[PDB]
């Protein structure tokens, strides 16, 4: 049966769009957008057996049928629409969408190879949407980008009953998240690998709840497939099944020196100084009293020297960063104050945030949901 | 430009 | 003699910015700054363009040094909202603003050029006048430099008018105007390159332009271009210009008129399926005007628009690109377009109150300050 | 792709 349609231009275009981000780039039939009406309204899904997104949009269903279209075709085609209703329908081999006085006729993809949707996990849990972007969006600034390393590409997720910790890391950064969901299944202990650029990307999306799909029971993760339900929507995420490092240990107990400073000056100051470091390469960091003096240079571009009040305790320390991961870790604090943990030039420095608010030391590691662990750089 | 201390990884 | 000098930031940067703005690729690289009586004069050169300004300055100590040009440039963006120290030492020179300290090397400025002088004021035009009539001819120009002589903007001054023309060999845009003469009726004309030129125009005081006086128009071979506190000078190119003006019929045997916003929105929309984005069809017959594109394989569109049309009917196609670069430099609600036959020439001119309709002509040119002339594509 | 019958130039 030959699909027919009318939809609001907004609804088409939006959910188009949603779909088309987790399309793949280029077999052919995989970069298709499949459009199938029901009973009840528009079904828009996109698969490529690594991820799948399907929504599902208010629609005036003429007549039932689906009808494979290019992805990005279709997209850039909804993108530009005017304000009028659009109506889709197909006559042969071909796909007819008009719009006020446009008339597009795309030609029809084939079916006989397109993939049936993965089914989702049963429901494991469910996130308020805007601390899911939040808490992703912070560890995924760590994750690793490179596929010869796979375990570094994922998002480490931890489950144990209503406590979340989400950690990654690209052996120079580790981020580390720890949130609170409601559970919806029974209470559940397990661990799990999702690809982090499809993750955040679904995240930074946007939803109202989420629900999270990992399966229940001891059976979680069987399926080796992210769910993520919302809304009218539905995703899937194929699992990494990857070891990840034990991050864990290298969280410091305490500091012989620590450090709270404003988060805006700081990275402000950070960029002015990292101007003339070659290559971007490094920034040198002096705690002293209630001093910090970053300093940058090279032989042949310059040098610069920048001083800022701190509330430091401990003794005189000199460490130096790259500049990027510094100030990557400095925006994903999302805190007025940063309060660093030290111990040597040469170990990991610990970033988390501070709220408004002594001695010599050492200093208990704060309790915080959130830490950025930072490597240090050799000074020359 | 040492590693994290992360066993197995550096 | 050291040069030292307290400088606001906003005008320090501002002056930075618009001479690094004219600094070539890769000795020249540096930009000077020169501590004098008046003020700071802050300048740059590349045997091409030369590029100098004025600034307000507590001078401390008179000199003037050569440093890095884009390294100056991005240190007096990122400075704070505090006035800025400069002071020479050996060779290094010194730039404090705050807290922030900067400390860049000296550059040779034995080996540096001196600015050329600029030539004798020919006239003044305003500078919103200036700006639109350039920025409108030189989306015309050639950008190819094995046709030296397309890369310009041809400039033909005759007393108080100037004629403004720029080709690629596609299209052909022409733009009248009026401005002050300064030292009496001149007759000439110079070639200037069209890159440097809209750049210039697109950086509100008043525009004088000189070329020199009298018969010695052109023979410093230099267009010098002067407003309040900056001086900047153009090579002018020895290259010969086609004859343009036999191009622009006296005459055409159809005419339309419609709205450009809504022609442009409809153009953008159909050539979303156009192969290459070689062309665009435009079917013109009683009061509608047909857009179409595409072909099987990838997609079809068609869009009808209401026209104000006369003549017999007529199709004709365009490079979409060529046509919209048209219509958007147009500056008018509503264009006339000019046509013979599918392979001539199209003239596109802002519509005046009077173009919409009836007869069957054929229908004289109409007279406009400006003129964009489009070659067709052939239809397949 | 005919070019504008510029002389020379076309
Ligand atoms: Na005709």
């Amino acid at each position: 049966t030959d699909l027919k349609f009318r939809v609001v231009r907004e609804d088409f275009a939006d959910a188009v769009a949603w779909v088309a981000r987790s399309l793949p780039t280029r077999i052919p039939v995989l970069a298709g957008v499949l459009l199938t009406g029901t009973d009840e309204g528009l079904t828009i899904s996109g698969f490529d057996y690594e991820v799948s997104a399907e929504v599902k949009v208010s629609a005036e269903i003429a007549s039932a049928g689906s009808v494979l279209v290019s992805g990005r075709l279709l997209s850039d085609i909804t993108k530009a629409l005017p304000a009028k209703p659009v109506e889709v329908s197909v006559e042969g081999t071909r796909v007819s969408l008009t719009c006020g006085s446009a008339r597009f006729s795309l030609p029809t993809l084939a079916v006989e190879d397109y993939p049936a949707l993965p089914a989702l996990p049963e429901e494991t849990g469910v996130i308020a949407s805007d601390l899911f972007a939040e808490a992703i969006g912070q560890v995924a600034v760590a994750a690793g980008r490179d596929d010869t390393l796979p375990m570094l590409t994922g998002i480490r997720v931890e489950i144990s009953g209503e406590s979340v910790v989400l950690a990654a890391t690209d052996r120079f950064r580790l981020a580390v998240r720890e949130l609170t969901w409601v559970t919806t299944a029974g209470d559940v202990e397990a661990a799990v690998l999702v690809p982090a650029k499809t993750l955040a990307e679904a995240a930074k999306a946007g939803t109202n709840q989420v629900h999270l799909a990992l399966g229940s029971g001891a059976s979680v993760g069987k399926d080796g497939l992210l769910g993520i339900r919302s809304e009218g929507k539905r995703s899937t995420t194929r699992l990494l099944d990857a070891e990840f490092p034990k991050f864990r240990q290298l969280l410091p107990a305490e500091h012989t020196a620590v450090a709270t400073i404003g988060v805006a000056e700081l990275t402000e100051a950070i960029k002015r100084v990292a101007l003339v470091a070659d290559r971007g390469a490094q920034i040198r960091m002096e705690f002293s009293d209630d001093t910090l003096k970053l300093s940058a240079g090279a032989d042949d571009v310059g040098r610069a020297e920048e001083d800022l009040p701190v509330d430091f305790a401990g003794e005189p320390l000199t460490i130096a960063f790259n500049p990027t991961y510094l100030t990557d870790g400095l925006g994903s604090l999302h805190s007025e104050r940063v309060t660093f943990g030290f111990t040597t030039p040469s170990r990991p420095a610990v970033l988390r945030p501070a709220g408004e608010d002594g001695g010599s030391g050492p200093f208990p590691a704060a309790k915080t949901d959130y830490v950025y662990l930072l490597m240090p750089v050799r000074l020359p | 430009v040492p590693t994290l201390p992360l066993v197995p990884x550096g």
